[PDB]
Order: structure tokens, then C-alpha cells, then sequence
């Protein structure tokens, strides 16, 4: 019943093409209710590596990078580059939130080989040049929500979210 | 004109004080340019510039015991003992230290965004309500900082006591003090205390009576006190601390969202609210009030001399302003709440239960004009002439507030020997004898029919009993068709006896929302408040005892949703949830949105009795087990709090020095002399714990005054010529106000109280209160109140003995999850990194009642609390002190069942936690008890063992060998057990355990072993 | 870029076969410089599976492990279900920073599979039971440094420190 799945939100391209499971179940945990993108998980300690963007583990404290999740699976060809893992969803970090969970998940997420060869260096990046926020929405944010442009008036509100909060450190090279 | 410029006080001393100095790269130290105060300066940004002259030369050194712990020379110079580490003691116990790590404000760059994140949010404000932002930054100063993932910080490394903030809070609550004697005089020591509240909460047939009741006993002093959070700022209450306050920070944002500010920076801090001040539920969102009433009724506040109305501060004109003030706004409160209550009962004259409210409140305003709950107000004042003279402090201007808060204690000890019930105040005579009485229903055919909720009073609504009600509703004055029964009924059970005061507490629980009118407090205008209840019609659905009783049940049937519903679907309990009703009871919200109905009533389906016959068979057919009548009420509390925050020893070693032992404490010379240097040796790891502990070597013995000091004056004059930059040369005295202070301390057998110590206990108070908050909806069960360290729930008696292992475990800061975002961590709190403190050294009682689901509540909870109080003060068991038994006095655990008691140790040595290897033993001998349960379940042993230990206690007792004891229970297990080969193996530690009595109607057995018993007996007993 | 293992305590008897030769580098991170251990790694979101004692990456920032920074190389047959990274060595979270700085550091971290079917509902464990840290200090802290018990025989200012700095997260599942 319960088997869901983390994607993130950065400023480059090359995301949609990790899953063709769009919809999964009934719902998502993440929940546009036309005032904003809630319920947003927070991976800490992990980054991007910006070619074919992939989440890497890292370890200095102050990396993360903040995805929504759906309930889906990667590509119905991958687990053997993505890290799945359970728990009881009282260990999830999320943001903004605005209710209870199911509290029993079935999650994958981008798993990256560290690859120790490159000197491990990183640099923030924040969202902005807002055809890159038109894009992920209209790239994601339909085919996980075909609500939004539907009956959703503010979907300017949700491109002010995603300009103010979503952020994430890169190791840019 | 404008003054109280705290918010400096706030900040005088950063987040960032403890790396800067003993820095390792040495960054922030050269790109901001007398020393470290330069980052705060920097930090200066928001508002008025800082005053350096008027809180470094006091109110830091009055607020904490630094300045007399170090000494006012090595407090200030900060260098010249110097440590590499950074650690951070609980102040309770001096023994366990942290590893703060470095996740702090390190860059010149993070810092601005720091300020960034404070800016955005307090940008928004304008200079108006120069209060106001004040007021939010207080809350907020530390939830940004914890947030973002910060560790925090002592206030310094050469004592690692209080927290950073405590700190700063503790010199602002001083700063009312301080600006008020800087200005021409005075000083201010406020203290309010609810008369009778245990009286007034057992006052109600259900539930939805008790829950009101403790929740005006918090609203109303949470009315009192909105003048003063909004009249001098929210740091001006010392009890409860407001910086983890559910109720403030509601009252805080909602001031917020009053005046008008943009739904955007609203949200910014309501999450910080939502995640940290609550655990992460928005539903007092959904509700529109906090759902747990946690004001203590019994507060503190530092007064300054000053006042308003001159539109400004201006002088005090007497010395009784604040007792009559805050008299006029309770009973300004109450009669603002009945009004409110009137006026929204007009708006809805119709649902004929609101009708009847109407048409009572009219007849009997007369006698709702006195509130019916009164408090208890003393005061105590300082002049300058106490604290300065004439240039500076004095010496002893620090044992200060000490003597005057021992002070107020004190008078409220004198007043409580009198008890005067509120039902006094009232006016009966001409009522009951001239049958002046207003009585809606039947006249009584004798005299006038005492109430059924409070027992006490005259009922002035006497529903009829349930022959035939809606013939005998019609024909009288309480009903005007067949439509409103179906409404009056609903929340008066046919035959309730109702007064006045009673009736007003349905009448409020029949919507929990008029209770914002206080919550808010001059905020709103009253109509204004009605307007918005009277625009949303949402239902706020409070169990009653059946409904708890019923948990397991209701469990079990959403587990066979559409089986146990195949057959139903004529019954209304398979019916879909049509409304938008909710509840403050966390687990029926986890519900409720699962396939049953939770809205009906188990007095009606399975606990009636027309019916049953069919839900027997129902649950017969469906594997369903009948339910039990009986739940549990768990009542906690913490054992010498007061103690506690005098200061004593009796908190460490609960039933040596009892009360008594400081009527004279040289009796008790030895184990006060042991303990408090044990305590202050290891409060501080620097370089002066060897310093400190060669101060006690002298004091040690009488040592006469210096005449000894010439051994350790050394120790220190060695050290201060360790540094240059040292301006002056002061070593000469303050070597002996060093053990003048250390002897002050181990003479009068107690750490000297200051606000550092009592910001720094009661918000560890309200942080154990989120925690066990949300340990309460783990097992299911219903909070009807839990303000730090007192707690009342309701329970199913299946999780009563995991519930109280786990929130005693918890509240000496020890387990295994997370409760939310409160990460509990081996005697500390851990917020996101964020390290707070807790009471591991507090003992912690428990009285658990196996109550049936209709027994009178009000015996039920006057039993509860007359088992605890006292109980915990009456018994006595054989505890351990430094490898010696002793007789202890708290720390039980008081289970009874109509006519079988039990009582459990919880600490087995008395000072409860000196390590960390201590925080296993708590409460280990309720997974024993439950180990024991776990076994009757799977049949493995029998119920017999329950009936069967006595023909072997006669031999267990008389015995001095262990190795026999343990086979001797080994063979009275083996003889009960049903499976191949159990194996219990009670941990050995228990035997010998020898509960006492001082000769009270409470039997008890006098072993522990047999209290083992009998608690599984009271336990199964609940399943009957 | 010296390489470095980080290796970490957990209350079980596995951290003997891990690394052949102790060494490897021409110093230690780590240091017992006359008041106990100093510089300790420390890593976020992570928690040891004592069987088969390797950490283990989750995502809730809860979880953290603490071990000793040393030198040497992982097994001389690992990287199959080790781990192999690098660091700069300033992005670090240390405890007690007294040692060198490397900036620029490859690592190898202990680790293990996540078996994405058991709920790891995980407990904090700090070290208890003296006799384990007595025959600890006697398996690693005697094969790691010779100084040990050589030079200095007061170990006690290492044997509070185990107890006091060493704190990991049991999953207990
Ligand atoms: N908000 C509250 N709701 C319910 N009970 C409360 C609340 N605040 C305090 N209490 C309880 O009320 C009592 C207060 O202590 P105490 O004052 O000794 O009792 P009292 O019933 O108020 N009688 P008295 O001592 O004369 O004032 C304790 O039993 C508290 O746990
Ligand atoms: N000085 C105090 N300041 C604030 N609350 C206090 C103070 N002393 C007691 N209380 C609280 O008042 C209520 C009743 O206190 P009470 O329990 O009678 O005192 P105690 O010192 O806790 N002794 P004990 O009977 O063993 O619990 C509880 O809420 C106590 O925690
Ligand atoms: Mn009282
Ligand atoms: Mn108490
Ligand atoms: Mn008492
Ligand atoms: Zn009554």
C-alpha cells in the first residue's frame, strides 16, 4: 500500500526522466493546499553532484538539500543506484507542517557513490532566474499535481515558496 | 518617559560568549574591529543602541551565582582561569557534562544572516507598539537560535551550570529590579496562589467537567497575567518560565494577527510555534485555543517600582497597587467570561440546550457574580538600601533575593493554614430558607435539592429523572418541542442536579472556544470573540470515562472495519463521518477517518443495558473482546518542588532531611556538608575546581575566618599573575568572600536561590511537561491536566505500568524515542543539538486509580489526590545512602482498586542519579511487574502466582542469605508457571526492600516483592 | 591527502578485524595529549547496527556516532560494502579540536546494508559496563598508539573519556 519515494527540487534540469510512477496511491505527503508547499522533507548532511544531478552523501553538518515525495518508483529500473530505506516517519524532517503522518513509509531515494577521487569541495546554490522555477513546474509540478492551473489561483504563491525556501549546497565543479 | 531597555539585557552577553573566548582559529575577533561584548554590539542592529554602564556592573552579577562562584574579579577579567574544552553541567547535577562540538556562529557572514533571520521577522513591526516587538523577541530570541541547529552555550566554561539563555533571561527578569532602584526606589517579589484547586477539579460528573475546570484555573491567572506580559513585558513571571509556554505563545501570535500583519511573516514563526513551543501539531490551529490548560495555579513576578498612566513609567504612589490589581482583573475575568458566555448563549436562543443557558443565566446573575474559584495574593519589596550603597552593590547585596524570595514562601505557608472554600462567598441564606431559589424543573419536595456535579451547592437546573423526559421536559421549563430534548439531553444526563456555578461549567464545555475571552484578555472586545465563535460551527467532542474505557474496542473495530460493519449499518456506528468535528484527544484524531463512528456513546451500545445483548453476541461472533468498565487515572508530581526552588537538600536526599532537618540542620551537619560539596566540587572543571575544593578544605573543619585563607590565597595569586593586561590588584579580599560565600552556603545547608536558578528550573519544568504531553498520547490517553511537574490523565488500565516507567524515565531526562522534536538524551534534552537541561535529582510520585467507568469522579479524584499527598509523605522503604540502607520517603508509585493498594519504589538509592550508569535503575522495578504481565498474557505462568506468594514471603523475609532468596522465588515461580521453563529472574536487588507505614488506614505488605503482587492484582483487576 | 579509517566504539566485541595495520599515515587526527582523547569525528544522520558493528545511513538528524579519527587502510580488500570518500577537513563537526588539519582528507567509514524491510526504530546508547571499556582500551587503544601504556600508564584519563565522549545510536533491530 504504502511505498513512496523522495525528489528533490533544484535549480538545473534532468529530473523527470527517474520515475513513469507519477501518482502511486491516493495522495502525496507533500500537500499544496493553495497557501503553500508543505510538508517538504529536509535531507541534512547531503548534497547534488550537478552532472545527471544525483543526491550524494556527505558529511559536513551544514549540507542538505529539501525534496518533496510522492508515491512512486524509480524508473521500475533502478534500486540498484538508489538507497531505500523505512522508518516509522517520526524520523523525517520535514518543514512547514500542517499535520500528522501515516507513520509507516516505504521510501527510496538518489543514491550516489561518494567517489573519494574528487577533492570534496561544495558551494551553496539558491533557486532563482524564475524560467528555472517555471520549468520544474512545468516539468514535475503537473505530473505530480496536475491540480495546479487546474482550479489552483495561486500558483504564483507556490513560485514565491519555491524562490524563498528551497535551497541546497552543490559541489559545483 | 520611555525606559526598560531589557532588550539589551537580552543581549548584552551573546549566544556566541563561549568560543569567542578560548577561540581556536581566532576569526571573529579581528574581523569586527572590551572584548567579546564587541559580537553583541555587532549584533546591535534591531533596536536602541546598548547601554554598557547599567547591566555588567549589576544585574549580571545579581542575576546568576557566577559572580559569587568564580569570584567579581575572575568573573570579569575571564582569563585568567582558563579551560580548552567546553562542556555544559545540568544544575541539578554537576556530575554529567556535554559535548557542545562547534555548530555556531563562526563566519562574519552566518552572523549577518543570523541577524538576517531575527530582521525579517521583526521587520514587520512597527515602533507603536514598542512593547510588542520586545514581547516577540523574548519568545523567539531562542527559537531561531535552536531552529537553525545551534548547540547551546553555558555561561562559561569555568562553570558550566546555566545555559546561556537562562543567563540572559535571569539578568532581565533582575533588570525590573534594577531600573526600578536606579530610578528613585523600589523592588518588587509577586506571588499568586490558587485556594483550593484540588478541591475545585473534583468538582464534575464527566470528564467534560474536570477539563474545564483545570482549565480555568489556568485561563483565569492567564487573564491576570496578560497585564503584566503586555503592561512590562513577558519577562516579568519567574514561575511559570514563558519561554517554552504553549498559552503565551497562542496569546502572542494571535496579538500578532490582531492589528494587522501580512499572512506571510505570521506563518515564518508560527511554524518555529508549531514545532517547538507545541511538538508539531497545528491543530490549536483547528481548535482555535491551546488544548492542554498548563498555567500551574501558583505564579511568580519580579515587580518593578514603577507604573503607567502618566503614559510612561512613573513612580509607584503605594505599597498595595498590584495585590488590589490583580484581585480586580480575576474577578474582572470571570465576570467578562459569564458575560461573553450570556452573550453568545442569546445569539443561538435556539438548540434548546443554549436556551436553557439563557434563560438560567438571567435568573441567577445574582449569584454568579462571584467567581468560583478565588486566589491567594502576597507580596514582599526591597528598597535600595538593600542592594547599593550609594556607589555600588554591597557585599551580601546577592543573599538578597534569596532572603526575600524565602521571604514570600514563607507568608503563603502562614495564609494556607486557613482554607476557605469559594462557596463561602456566596449569599444562601434568604435563598434556601425563604425559597427564594431559582429552580429550573421540578421543585424539590424537600428543601431545595443539593447539586449533583459539586455536591455542595443548590441545583438550579433539576433535569428529571428518566421515566419519560420528553413528556416531562414540555411540561415544564426547560424544553419547548420534541426537537430541543434531542439537544438538552445531549449534555445533561437525565436526573443531573445542576448549580449555578456547575451549569456554567457545561454551559463552557459544551463549546470550549469562549474560552479565548480570557485567553486573549482585553485584546478583542468580548462581542468580538462571540462574533467569530458565533460564525464557525465546529464541534470539540471531549471523551468521558466510558469513552477510554472503550479504547481497546474501538481499536479492534477499525481493525475489522467492513466485518464488524457487514451486520451494522443500522446501528450509526459503521456511519461515515459527516461533520467536522474534532477533539483535543490526540488518539481520537489518529481515529475518526478510520471506518467507526467515535461520536457514539459506549454508555449507549455496549455499557447499556436494553442493549448489549446484540453487541455481546456482535463481538462474540467477530473474535471481539467485551470491554472492561474500567480506566485509569495516573496523577503525578514532582516530590519537594518547593524544597526544590529554596534551594534545600531535600529534593537530593528525599526522607533524610525530611522538613524538619532545617528547623535545625546541624543534626543533619554530615550529609549536607557531604552533598554540597560534592556538588560544588564538580560544578565548574576549568582550572578552579582545585581551587574551590582547597576553599572547602578550610572552610572544612571551622577553619577560622582567613585564618586559614593563607592556604589558598596561594592558589589564586599564583594564577592572577598569569596575566598583564590584569588592570588593577584585588586578590587580597575577594579570596575571602570567595569562602565567606562557600561557608554562607554549607551553614545554612542550601545553594543559595537567584532568577538564573529559577528561569533555569521552570523551563526545564515546561519542557518535561512538552515531553510528557506527548508521552500521554502514546499510550493512548486523554491530559486533563499536566503543567510541568504535576500531571492528570486518563488512562486505559492495559498502559498504565509502561506509561508511568516511561514519563519517569522521561522526566529525569532519560529514554529510548523521540517525543516529537524533544530528543531525550541521559539527563539532558536534546532539541535539534540543542542540549537543555532536566530534574534528574527530582523524585517523581504516581497515584494510579482502576476507577470504574461510573464511579463519581468527584471521589475518585479526591482519592487520587488524598492517596498521593499523602501517601508519599507517610511511607517509608529501605533505600541506600553511600552504601547504607536508610529509610526514603518519595518516589512511589500508589496504585489502588477499591479496597486493594500497592505501592513501587522508584529510586532505591537517595540521591537518585550521582552518574549515568543511575538512569537504568529508574522505575526498574515496573518493567519487572511488567516483564511479570507479559508472561500471565502468554500463559506461560499462572494467575495463581498472584494467590500463592504469601506461604512463601514468611520464609523470604526471615532469611539473610541471597543465594537462598533467589531460589526460594525461582521454586515459588516454578510452581505456577504453565510452559516448559520460564524465566523471570527478579534482579535481587529488590529482596530485603522493607515498606513502612506511620500508622494510616492504607495497608500495605511490607516487602516489595509482595507490592509486586499486588499490583498485578490491581492491574487485572482494571480487565475485570 | 594522507589517508586516513575512521573507526568507531560500539559496546560490542567488533572492532578488532578491521584494520590490519593501524597506521599508514605519518600522524593521527586523533590525540591523547595529557587530557584524554581530543579531536573526535563526529557524523550526522547516521547510527551503528552493533551487528556486525559498521554505521548506517539514515536520514533523521537524531541520529548521530562518534569515533576515533585514525590512520590506515580498509582491509586491504573492501570498497565492496566499506565505504571510500574524501573530505576537505574544514567542513568538519569535531569534538575537542586540538590536533592538525589535514584539508584534505580520504576517508573510509565502517558500513552497512539497509535491508529496506525492518522499521529501524532506533534507541540512544552511550557506553556502559566498564569491564567492555577495560578490554577496549586494551583491543584498540593499545594497538592503535604504543604510547599508550608505554609512555603514560595513567589511562583513566582516557577511561572517563570513553564514557563521557563516546555516544552512538543502537538500533537494537
Ligand atoms: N491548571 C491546573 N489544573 C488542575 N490542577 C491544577 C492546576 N494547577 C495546579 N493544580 C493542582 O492544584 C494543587 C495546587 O497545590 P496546592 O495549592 O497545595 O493545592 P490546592 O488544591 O491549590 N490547595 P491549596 O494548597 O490550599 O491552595 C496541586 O494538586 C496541583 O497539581
Ligand atoms: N515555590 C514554589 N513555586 C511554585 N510552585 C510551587 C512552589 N512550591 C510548590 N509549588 C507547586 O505547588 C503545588 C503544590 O506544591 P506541593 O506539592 O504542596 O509542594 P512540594 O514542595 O511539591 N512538596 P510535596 O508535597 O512533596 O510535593 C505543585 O504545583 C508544586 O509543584
Ligand atoms: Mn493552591
Ligand atoms: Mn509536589
Ligand atoms: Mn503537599
Ligand atoms: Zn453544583
Amino acid at each position: 500500500s504504502t511505498q513512496r519515494e523522495y525528489v528533490f527540487i533544484p535549480i538545473t534540469n534532468s529530473i523527470t526522466i527517474d520515475v513513469k510512477i507519477t501518482i502511486g496511491g491516493s495522495d502525496h505527503i507533500t500537500n499544496i493546499d493553495e497557501r503553500g508547499i508543505h510538508n517538504v522533507l529536509v535531507i541534512t548532511g547531503y548534497a547534488v553532484d550537478e552532472k545527471n544531478g544525483r543526491l550524494v552523501p556527505t558529511l559536513d553538518p551544514c549540507d542538505y538539500v529539501k525534496g518533496i515525495l510522492v508515491a512512486g518508483t524509480p524508473q521500475q529500473a533502478q534500486s540498484n543506484d538508489f538507497l531505500t530505506l523505512k522508518l516509522p516517519a517520526n524520523k523525517l524532517y520535514l518543514i512547514r507542517k500542517k499535520g500528522n503522518i501515516s507513520d509507516d513509509l516505504k521510501i527510496y531515494i538518489p543514491y550516489s557513490s561518494p567517489d573519494a577521487r574528487n577533492s570534496m569541495k561544495t558551494k551553496p546554490v539558491s533557486i532563482s532566474d524564475d524560467t528555472i522555477v517555471n520549468n520544474i513546474i512545468k516539468e514535475v509540478f503537473d505530473k505530480i499535481y496536475n491540480i495546479t492551473q487546474k482550479e489552483k489561483v495561486k500558483i504564483e504563491k507556490v513560485k514565491e515558496d519555491i524562490k524563498e525556501l528551497f535551497s541546497y549546497y552543490a559541489l559545483e565543479q | 518617559e520611555f525606559l526598560d531597555y531589557k532588550i539589551i539585557a537580552l543581549l548584552h552577553d551573546p549566544p556566541n560568549k563561549a568560543w569567542v573566548i578560548t577561540g581556536r582559529a581566532r576569526n571573529l575577533t579581528q574581523q569586527l574591529s572590551r572584548k567579546h561584548e564587541k559580537v553583541a554590539k555587532y549584533i546591535i542592529n534591531q533596536l536602541f543602541g546598548k547601554n554598557y554602564s547599567e547591566k555588567v556592573d549589576n544585574a549580571d552579577k545579581l542575576a546568576s551565582s557566577i559572580d559569587r562562584y568564580l569570584g567579581s574579579i575572575v568573573y570579569k577579567e575571564r582569563s585568567l582561569f582558563e579551560n580548552r574544552s567546553i562542556f555544559l553541567k545540568n544544575i541539578l547535577l554537576s556530575n554529567i557534562q556535554r559535548d557542545i562540538g562547534n555548530l555556531f556562529p563562526k563566519d562574519k557572514s552566518k552572523l549577518d544572516n543570523l541577524i538576517l533571520e531575527y530582521k525579517k521577522l521583526l521587520n514587520v513591526i512597527n515602533k507603536t507598539n514598542l512593547i510588542l516587538k520586545y514581547q516577540l523577541f523574548y519568545l523567539i530570541y531562542e527559537l531561531v537560535w535552536i531552529d537553525s541547529k545551534y548547540e547551546n552555550t553555558p555561561s562559561d566554561t569555568r562553570n558550566p551550570t546555566h545555559t546561556i539563555f537562562d543567563h540572559l533571561y535571569a539578568t532581565a527578569a533582575m533588570m525590573n529590579w534594577i531600573l526600578s532602584l536606579e530610578k528613585e526606589a523600589k523592588g518588587y517579589l509577586l506571588g499568586i496562589d490558587t485556594i483550593g484547586v484540588a478541591d475545585f477539579i473534583s468538582k464534575g460528573r464527566k470528564t467534560r467537567d474536570l477539563w474545564i475546570s483545570s482549565y480555568l484555573v489556568s485561563a483565569l491567572l492567564w487573564y491576570v497575567i496578560t497585564w503584566f506580559i503586555e503592561e512590562y513585558g513577558p519577562d516579568v513571571i519567574l514561575f511559570p518560565s514563558l519561554r517554552f509556554n504553549q498559552f503565551y505563545a497562542f496569546y502572542l501570535l494571535e496579538k500578532l494577527r490582531k492589528e494587522g500583519v501580512s499572512e506571510d511573516v505570521i506563518d515564518e514563526i508560527k511554524e518555529l510555534i508549531t514545532k517547538y513551543i507545541f511538538n508539531g501539531d497545528d491543530l490549536f490551529e483547528n481548535l482555535k485555543i491551546p488544548p492542554y490548560p498548563i498555567i500551574p495555579g501558583r505564579i511568580t513576578l519580579i515587580l518593578p517600582g514603577l507604573i503607567r498612566e502618566g503614559e510612561e513609567y512613573k513612580k509607584v504612589q503605594d505599597d498595595n497597587c498590584f495585590i488590589s490589581k490583580v484581585k480586580e482583573r480575576y474577578n474582572e475575568g470571570w465576570r467578562k467570561l459569564i458575560e461573553g458566555l450570556r452573550c453568545y448563549s442569546e445569539r443561538k436562543r435556539e438548540d434548546g440546550f443554549w436556551n436553557l443557558v439563557c434563560r438560567v443565566l438571567k435568573l441567577t446573575e445574582d449569584l454568579l457574580q462571584t467567581t468560583p474559584l478565588n486566589i491567594r495574593v502576597k507580596q514582599v519589596s526591597v528598597t535600595e538600601d538593600e542592594i547599593f550603597n550609594n556607589n555600588k552593590l554591597r557585599s551580601d547585596s546577592w543573599k538578597i533575593y534569596d532572603n526575600k524570595y524565602r521571604q514570600l514562601v514563607s507568608e503563603f505557608k502562614k495564609s494556607k493554614l486557613v482554607k476557605v472554600t469559594p462557596e463561602s462567598r456566596l449569599k444562601l441564606f434568604e435563598l434556601t430558607k425563604f425559597d427564594k431559589l431559582p429552580q429550573i424543573g421540578e421543585k424539590s419536595k424537600r428543601g431545595y435539592e443539593f447539586c449533583t456535579s459539586c455536591g455542595v451547592l443548590p441545583a438550579v437546573v433539576i433535569m428529571p429523572k428518566e421515566d419519560e423526559l420528553e413528556k416531562k421536559l414540555i411540561d415544564l421549563g426547560i424544553a419547548r418541542d420534541e426537537k430541543d430534548v434531542r439537544s438538552i439531553k445531549n449534555m445533561i444526563s437525565p436526573g443531573e442536579r445542576l448549580c449555578p456555578w456547575c451549569l456554567v461549567k457545561r454551559a463552557l464545555g459544551a463549546e470550549p472556544r469562549l474560552m479565548r475571552i480570557l485567553l486573549l484578555g482585553d485584546l478583542y472586545s468580548v462581542e468580538k470573540i462571540v462574533n467569530e465563535i458565533v460564525s464557525r460551527d465546529v464541534k470539540i467532542e471531549i471523551p468521558s470515562t466510558s469513552d477510554i474505557a472503550s479504547i481497546k474496542t474501538f481499536e479492534e473495530m477499525i481493525e475489522k472495519k467492513n466485518e464488524i460493519c457487514e451486520d451494522l449499518k443500522e446501528e450509526e456506528v459503521c456511519e461515515k463521518p459527516s461533520e467536522s468535528v474534532l477533539s483535543m484527544w490526540q488518539w481520537f484524531n489518529k481515529n475518526y477517518y478510520n471506518g467507526i463512528n467515535l461520536t457514539i456513546d459506549p454508555e449507549e451500545y455496549w455499557f447499556s443495558e436494553k442493549r448489549r445483548r446484540y453487541y455481546f453476541s456482535v463481538f462474540r461472533r467477530h473474535r471481539i473482546t467485551f470491554p472492561s468498565p474500567y480506566y485509569a487515572l495516573v496523577r503525578a508530581d514532582s516530590d519537594y518542588l518547593g524544597d526544590l526552588l529554596e534551594g534545600k537538600l531535600t529534593p537530593y536526599l528525599a526522607g533524610i532531611i525530611d522538613s524538619g532537618d532545617y528547623a535545625n540542620i546541624s543534626e543533619k551537619k554530615e550529609e549536607v556538608n557531604k552533598l554540597l560539596e560534592e556538588y560544588l566540587v564538580n560544578a565548574g572543571s576549568g582550572s578552579i575546581v582545585d581551587y574551590v575544593k582547597t576553599v572547602l578544605k578550610c572552610i572544612r573543619e571551622n577553619l577560622n575566618k582567613c585564618s586559614c585563607a593563607e592556604k589558598i590565597y596561594s592558589n589564586e595569586v599564583a594564577k592572577v599573575m598569569f596575566r598583564v593586561n590584569v588592570e588593577k590588584a584585588n586578590v587580597e579580599e575577594e579570596v575571602k568572600n570567595s569562602l565567606e560565600y562557600f561557608e554562607t552556603i554549607l551553614n545554612e545547608g542550601r545553594i543559595i536561590v537567584t532568577p538564573a536558578w529559577h528561569v533555569s528550573i521552570s523551563s526545564a519544568l515546561n519542557r518535561g511537561l512538552l515531553v510528557e504531553l506527548e508521552l500521554v498520547n502514546k499510550h493512548k490517553g486523554f491530559v486533563i491536566y499536566a503543567g510541568g511537574d504535576d500531571l492528570l490523565a486518563m488512562l486505559p488500565v492495559d498502559e498504565v505500568l509502561d506509561f508511568i516507567k516511561e514519563s519517569r524515565r522521561a522526566f529525569a531526562g532519560f529514554g529510548t524515542e523521540k517525543l516529537g522534536n524533544m530528543c531525550l538524551e541521559n539527563g539532558f534534552v536534546r532539541i535539534n543539538n540543542a542540549y537543555y537541561p532536566s530534574l534528574p535529582i527530582v523524585g517523581r510520585s504516581y497515584s494510579v486509580i482502576i476507577a470504574h467507568y461510573a464511579d463519581p469522579l468527584f471521589f475518585v479524584i479526591n482519592d487520587s489526590y488524598n492517596l498521593l499527598e499523602e501517601g508519599k509523605e507517610i511511607i517509608r522503604y529501605r533505600v541506600m545512602y553511600n552504601g547504607e540502607y536508610k529509610d526514603a520517603k518519595k518516589d512511589v508509585a500508589i496504585f489502588r482498586y477499591q479496597g486493594l493498594t500497592s505501592v513501587i519504589p522508584l529510586s532505591l538509592k537517595r540521591p537518585i542519579v550521582s552518574s549515568v550508569s543511575d538512569f537504568n535503575e529508574i522505575a526498574s522495578i515496573i518493567d519487572v511487574i511488567l516483564e511479570l504481565k507479559k508472561r500471565i498474557d502468554e500463559g506461560r505462568i499462572s494467575v495463581s502466582l498472584l494467590y500463592d506468594y504469601e506461604k512463601y514471603k514468611h520464609l523470604i523475609v526471615a532469611s539473610d542469605e541471597k543465594y537462598l532468596t533467589e531460589f526460594l522465588v525461582k521454586d515459588w515461580i516454578k510452581r505456577n508457571s504453565l510452559r516448559k521453563h520460564v524465566e523471570f529472574t527478579i534482579d535481587e536487588k529488590l529482596y530485603g526492600v522493607r515498606l513502612t507505614i506511620e500508622n494510616y488506614p492504607i495497608k500495605i505488605p511490607n516487602d516489595l516483592i509482595s507490592n509486586i503482587v499486588y499490583t498485578l492484582r490491581i492491574i487485572y483487576g482494571g480487565e475485570k
